[PDB]
RNA sequence: GGAAGAAUGGGCCCACUGUCCCUAUCUACUAUCUAGCGAAACCACAGCCUGGGGGGCCAGGCAAAAUCAGCGGCUUGUGGCA
RNA sequence: UGGACCCACUAAUAGGGAACGUGAGCUGGCCUACUGAUGAAGUGUCGUCGCAAUGGUAAUUCAACUUAGUACGAGAGGAACCGUUGAUUCAGAUCAUUGGUAUUUGCGGCUGCCUGACAAGGCAAUGCCGCGGAGCUAUCAUCUGCUGGAUAACGGCUGAACGCCUCUAAGCCAGAAUCCGUGCCAGAAAGCGACGAUU
RNA sequence: AUGUGGAACGGGGUAUUGUAAGCAGCUGCUGAGAUUAAGCCUUUGUUCCCAAGAUUUG
């Protein structure tokens, strides 16, 4: 859910709590009574803040309950010590605003007069209120977070993946932009790819999920990544060192990061041309490094005719439209007399189902049964 | 309770329809009228061929109830003119026809042979010696009037009724200029108007009437207008091919075996309708052309009827006609 | 869809199950889809979708308020052709939401307005009637 | 198509009786209230005298086919001879049985 | 193989029927369907747009090869007299009265070989070899009565339930001379008649047919040539 | 359908039923009229509603006889103290 | 909303008031209204045909197919406008089809009594049973349930105030299940008209 | 207030029940008989009824 500001969400609780809540009691009535009018209207207020806190706990996810590299991810880009740690101080808030609002309704059970009402449902409001502008710094983090998990992507590492990561500009964001549908941005500027970009792609009737590494806090994400992920190494290597880092620096950096290589499959694709050379510049050898990586992570005879071996709603939505086109089953009639398929026939006659009861060989059975019918009357 | 708008819930005023909203006028248009009155004589159940696109019943068989209205030709007999005025439409004159249909008579009497049959004998004799003044009043007419209606009355000699009263009402004529009404009233004088002339088996109508009375507020007996209710056949009873669905054949009249039940054996011009229609049998109805203008399919898809039941609607009836039905008994003593 | 056909089986009512599942008797518990009309029971009928509890059967799929599936009733309806039809007894079957049966086959005949309305309860058929 | 009713063995028209299938996929067509109500009670039609079995068992009496025009005209003429002389035998019929 | 649904639903077998000569499609739905299959065989066999009984369930109900075609007896006289219309003269159309009214979901009939319900009458039987002109065979497909919907029957191979044995589709592919293959398509539905329909040079499955159930059904038909 | 508000009743279960869904229909009587007979309570005067000081007052709305039948009468969303 | 804070549907199951809510609708711990039915009377007279001042108002909503597996989205998923078909509630009618209905006491069957007998009838406070037309009724059966303007929020245009700017000031356009009319019903019994005869 | 008038009957048509009593020899009469408008349809069928009484009306 949307995370409002401090003083747009008590404004939002206040109008809410008069607009369902009455607010017409005369003090003519009983003791009671307004003790009851009081009492509903804090009752609301408690429970309108109560929504608002469980939605917020609910919407709030548990980090040690996310996936390790999920986790991990979280922890490096949003400081899961600090969310937690505002997470439960809200936690905190709200178990103490219902402390208050139970006893500001067992003080009300008591209730005597309705200034003593009226006083008491003022303090609870303002209670409330100062809790609620002091975990302001509380909202504006959880908006952050809302905002960084919105655009934060669904890391899916049961399936296939393949991890593409390496000096910075080297080629493998370009590889994954052209094998998968996904296009992550580019710029000359280092780091451009701040966060991993992920790009569903088929091979082999197989769904393999090209994700892509900082260069090398991006980093150390690309790295903790790696470090929890069923997926391929793609290390690449500029060949040409087009790309900014020398190929002894590539392979150093591919040393120290083989730590995290370890258990997978390590691809060396040299760029800008499993040691596979790809030319970056010329854009080819592409599709085979792919192939290789996913290779690497991996008496009735038919009657069939002579058109076979060698539309119609077009045709209705040209006319009418669907649901406006109607099909005549005239026309798709194998009738040898085109008249004879346009028009209509005797379905039931004199009480008998002509229909069901007209025969082609009728048509010399009637001559024959006339004759007949004259040499038994003669 | 029920809707607040029909309130009160008191018995109609008049015996018969009244049409009180009728079709906006257009010049341009033709002259053609907009409203009839006919019979309710009863209802069958007709099996019928349901064309309507994208349904799911698309291009099948559909049973549908319907209603039969007879409806033998009127007789036109006078016009009406009336003037828009700030007060609303005025009566400025009305000129009638010479030889008045005898039930028309009927209706202008209330002990018809006890009185000396003294209705517009004057009126004859003065149009007889000098068409003038009413060629003036004509006159009158076509050049300050601005809205036309033709006296029309039900001929209900060949009707199968006891009533001998002619139902007397107005019909707008819309289309063309005023005098191009006066003049298509003044050739219709005296003559007979179709019931073929304003419905055409397809069109949408708007049936008006009484509803039937079930006896003490009051429950029953209230003026009523239903609106849609598409007409499925124009019948021609005079034609002895009348009902004569073509799928069928099934050489028939549309008068059910031992006839419409307290009604008789229709014989005229019949229209057939879909539903029912307020108002219970052998009472007078009136049909109007719908007052909107609406392209649902619903009200303008084709309708070709398959099959129409003419079995006893008195009893579980169960024969079309005797000719059908005589082959199937055993041959009785008679 | 499905037109207006008549209703006849409102709550409370004990409606016999006529697939291999191992149901035998189901318990009517609420209507899907029923509007909130006042003082009037909802009520089921052949292809609608209702809430049931198995009463006797198999014991781990009873207890379970599950969607039901109607197949045959005794009330006399009219089908639009103009007919009027009515079984020998009510029947149904065990479905999921998705409309899907635990079971494997049907028992006599199966009302066509079933059938054609679920296309797979059509495939569980053998004889549609 | 007009089918044949079960008890009362007569024609049965489209809207008025009742149809009543069986668990053995059979289905029967009752052509009145009083026939339903007749094979309800499962009299035996050749046990009702105002049933055709009785009146037939007491001596009291699939693959389509493309149209043609010239078929069907003559269908339609041969149906209303045949129901002609048809209805001569029954007449002689009776004058046997009532002689 | 071709992937398509009917209206909302990839049930394609239920609303449509598929022989080695002509093509069964419902009336009044949607009208891509007709289009998808004139496209894909319209020009190579005949496909008729009617309705059996005036229901969408014909190919479900009705059961038929490329020589003969069985539908149930309670179809109207209509529907079939619009039915031999449309339909070539070569086309035989039998109506059948049995206790059986799924002819479609009882019976899967081949070119050549076809297995039927064993609650098939005798008459039935004899009719339907009239008809087809081909060996029926009254068995049981998985254990499960209703044959003809839960597998699939073609020229090229056969397709049966997944939870079948071994040796009971080796034996049934013997019987069948034809090669069988037991497994789920639609993504894992088990009524394999119903959710898939193959002719002798192409073959019709739902939209949501998975795409290595779609590979499995071509190279068992032999469809990708 | 069968307690969701007659059965014979039987052993929570089973059966049963207009309790209910949801009322519908019938018969009889009452009711109703006609003939006859024929009261008593009760009665300051009467009798249309809104607002202001109730039915009588003020300002408004309206206003057509005689009758028959069913049948009413200030308070709100913001704590206090230092 | 249906059932004992709950458990499901549904689109939701909003909050209140009628200061002792409606305990003189409800239960537990004369006259005046309103609804209907007649009604004498100007208008010479009686009758036909209309006018319409004014009063009341009525339809609501869902899902279903295309438009789609398109827009969009790496994917996972997945639109909408229009067009069209159904369903729910409510309203207004209608009794062909189906059911219910038995004082057609109509037909049939059953029991008892009587005339010495057969027959013949009669009766049993409508003896018992089956069917039972016509009528009545059935969200247990069917039919039907609009279309024009002016608007709010709001989107703007021209344009000063204020040599810029500006939806506003003077003006204008679009736009809400809103408002007012169209249609629907009543028809002033002291509103009126055309027309026929007029002892 | 003298008419394709009205009415009572009857005929035909239409319908419900179920094949009568009786004649007989389960069968034939006999898919009969009975009822059919009192809120069904029709009437070349027989009959009588009526070119009538009172009241108010410029």
């Amino acid at each position: 859910t949307p995370i409002p500001d401090v003083n747009t969400f008590l404004d939002v609780v206040l109008s809410r709590t008069q607009r369902k809540t009455p607010t017409v009691i005369r003090s003519g009535f009983k003791i009671s009574r307004i003790r009851g009018f009081y009492g509903r209207k804090v009752k609301f207020t408690q429970d309108t803040i109560t929504e608002k806190l469980d939605s917020i706990l609910q919407e709030f996810p548990k980090l040690n309950d996310i996936h390790p590299f999920h986790a991990d991810l979280l922890n490096i880009l949003y400081d899961r010590d600090h969310l937690k740690i505002a997470l439960s101080q809200l936690s905190t808030a709200k178990h103490l605003v219902e402390n208050v609002a139970r006893d500001y309704i067992r003080l009300l059970k008591y209730g005597d007069s309705l200034y003593r009402c009226k006083q008491l449902k003022r303090a609870a409001l303002g209670r409330m209120a100062t809790i609620i502008k002091r975990q302001k710094s509380s909202l504006e983090f959880l908006e952050q977070v809302r905002q960084h998990l919105s655009r934060l992507p669904a890391i899916d590492p049961n399936t296939r993946t393949l991890l593409v990561c390496g000096y910075p500009n080297v080629g493998k964001s370009s590889f994954m932009n052209k094998v998968t549908r996904a296009q992550v941005d580019v710029q000359p500027y280092a780091f451009t790819t701040k966060s991993l970009f992920v790009g569903h792609f088929d091979y082999k009737y197989l769904r393999w999920q090209v994700i892509d590494t900082p260069g090398i806090t991006i980093e150390m994400q690309s790295i903790t990544a790696m470090a929890h992920l069923r997926s391929a190494v793609l290390y690449f290597m500029d060949l040409s060192e087009m790309c900014g880092y020398s190929v002894a620096a590539q392979v150093k950096l591919y040393h120290s990061i083989k730590p995290l290589f370890a258990n997978k499959v390590t691809i060396l694709v040299l760029n800008k041309i499993k040691v596979v050379q790809t030319s970056c510049v010329q854009d080819i050898g592409v599709m085979d490094v792919r192939t290789t990586a996913c290779e690497a992570l991996l008496a009735r005879p038919a009657c069939i005719p002579d058109s076979v071996k060698t539309l119609a709603r077009d045709i209705e939505a040209a006319n009418g439209g669907a649901g406006v086109y109607n099909v005549e089953l005239r026309d798709k009639y194998i009738l040898q007399d085109p008249s004879w398929k346009y028009d209509r026939m005797p379905e039931l006659l004199d009480g008998k189902n002509v229909a069901d009861f007209v025969d082609p060989e009728i048509e010399a059975k009637l001559l024959a049964l006339d004759e007949e019918e004259e040499r038994l009357e003669r | 309770h029920g809707s607040l708008g029909f309130l009160p819930r008191k018995r109609a005023s008049r015996q018969r329809g009244k049409v009180k909203a009728f079709p906006k006028d257009d010049a341009s248009k033709p002259v053609h009228l907009t409203a009839f009155l006919g019979y309710k004589a009863g209802m069958t159940h007709i099996v019928r061929d349901l064309d309507r696109p994208g349904s799911k019943m698309h291009k099948r068989e559909i049973l549908e109830a319907v209603t039969v209205i007879e409806t033998p030709p009127m007789v036109v007999v006078g016009v009406v003119g009336y003037v828009e005025t700030p007060r609303g439409l005025r009566s400025l004159t009305t000129v009638w026809a010479e030889h008045l249909s005898e039930e028309v008579k009927r209706r202008f009497y209330k002990n018809w042979f006890k009185s000396k049959k003294k209705a517009f004998t004057k009126y004859a004799k003065k149009y007889a010696e000098s068409t003038q003044s009413i060629n003036r009043e004509l006159e009158r007419i076509k050049k300050y009037c601005s809205v036309v209606r033709v006296l029309a009355h039900t001929q209900i000699r060949k009707t199968p009724l006891a009533q001998k009263k002619a139902h007397l009402m107005e019909i707008q004529v819309n289309g063309g200029s005023v005098a191009d009404k006066v003049e298509w009233a003044r050739e219709h004088f005296e003559k007979t108007v179709d019931i073929k002339s304003t419905f055409e088996q397809n069109e949408m109508i708007d049936v008006i009437g009484v509803t039937r009375g079930k006896g003490n507020g009051n429950a029953g007996y209230m003026h009523r207008t239903q609106l849609n209710s598409k007409i499925y056949r124009i019948g021609a009873g005079d034609d002895a091919k009348n009902a004569s669905t073509d799928f069928d054949a099934t050489e028939k009249r549309i008068t059910p075996m031992g006839g419409f039940v307290r009604y008789g054996v229709v014989e005229n011009d019949f229209v057939m309708l879909n539903g029912a229609t307020p108002g219970p049998v052998k009472r007078v109805l009136t049909l109007r052309k719908s007052l909107l203008t609406h392209t649902s399919r619903k009200a303008l898809e084709p309708v070709s009827l398959k099959w129409i039941d003419t079995a006893s609607k008195f009893g579980h009836g169960r024969f079309q006609t005797p000719a059908e039905a005589k082959q199937f008994l055993g041959t009785l003593k008679k | 869809t499905k037109y207006r056909m008549t209703l006849g089986l409102p709550v409370q009512a004990i409606m016999n199950c006529a697939d291999n599942s191992g149901a035998k008797n189901l318990y009517i518990v609420s209507v899907f889809g029923t509007g909130a009309r006042l003082n009037r029971l909802p009520a089921a009928s052949c292809g609608d979708m209702v809430l049931a509890t198995v009463k006797k059967g198999k014991p781990d799929l009873r207890k379970k308020i599950m969607p039901a599936i109607v197949v045959r009733q005794r009330k006399a309806w009219r089908r639009k052709d103009g007919v009027y039809l009515y079984f020998e007894d009510n029947a149904g079957v065990i479905v999921n939401p998705k409309g899907e049966m635990k079971g494997s086959a049907i028992t006599g005949p199966v009302a066509k307005e079933c059938a054609d309305l679920w296309p797979r309860i059509a495939s569980n058929a053998g004889t549609v009637v | 198509r007009v089918h044949t009713c079960y008890f009362c063995s007569g024609p049965v028209y489209p809207g008025h009786g009742i149809m009543f299938v069986r668990n053995d996929s059979k289905v029967f067509r009752f052509c009145r209230s009083k026939c339903h109500k007749n094979f309800k009670m499962k009299r035996n039609p050749r046990k009702v005298a105002w049933t055709k079995a009785y009146r037939k068992a007491h001596g009291k009496e699939n693959v389509p086919v493309r149209y043609d025009r010239n078929v069907i005209a003559t269908t339609l003429n041969a149906m209303k001879r045949v129901s002609q002389v048809h209805a001569k035998r029954e007449r002689l019929f009776y004058k046997k049985r009532l002689a | 193989a071709l992937r398509a649904q009917f209206e909302n639903s990839n049930e394609i077998g239920v609303f449509s029927n598929l022989t080695n000569s002509y093509a069964l499609v419902a009336l009044g739905g949607s009208e891509n369907f007709y289009s998808v299959f004139e496209a894909e065989l319209g020009d190579v066999v005949p496909v008729v747009h009617t309705t059996i009984g005036g229901t969408r369930i014909i190919g479900r109900l009705t059961c038929g090869n490329r020589k003969g075609l069985l539908v149930p007896s309670s179809t109207t006289d209509n529907e079939l007299q619009h039915l031999r219309n449309s339909l070539p003269d070569p086309v035989k159309i039998q109506r059948v009265d049995e206790r059986l009214s799924a002819l479609g979901n009882i019976v899967a009939c081949n070119d050549y070989v076809a297995l039927v319900h064993p609650d098939i009458e005798r008459e039935t039987e004899e009719i339907i070899a009239d008809v087809l002109d081909v060996e029926v065979f009254r068995q049981t497909v998985a254990g499960n009565v209703l044959t003809g919907s839960y597998c699939a029957l073609s020229n090229q191979g056969a397709l049966v339930h997944p939870r079948t044995s071994i040796q009971e589709q080796d034996e049934l592919s013997s019987l069948l001379q034809v090669p069988l293959v037991a497994g789920t398509i639609n993504r894992g539905s088990d009524v394999i008649g119903a959710g898939l329909v193959v002719n002798d040079w192409c073959a019709f499955a739902g939209l949501d047919t998975t795409a290595t159930e779609l590979a499995v059904c071509e190279s068992i038909f032999k469809l990708q040539d």
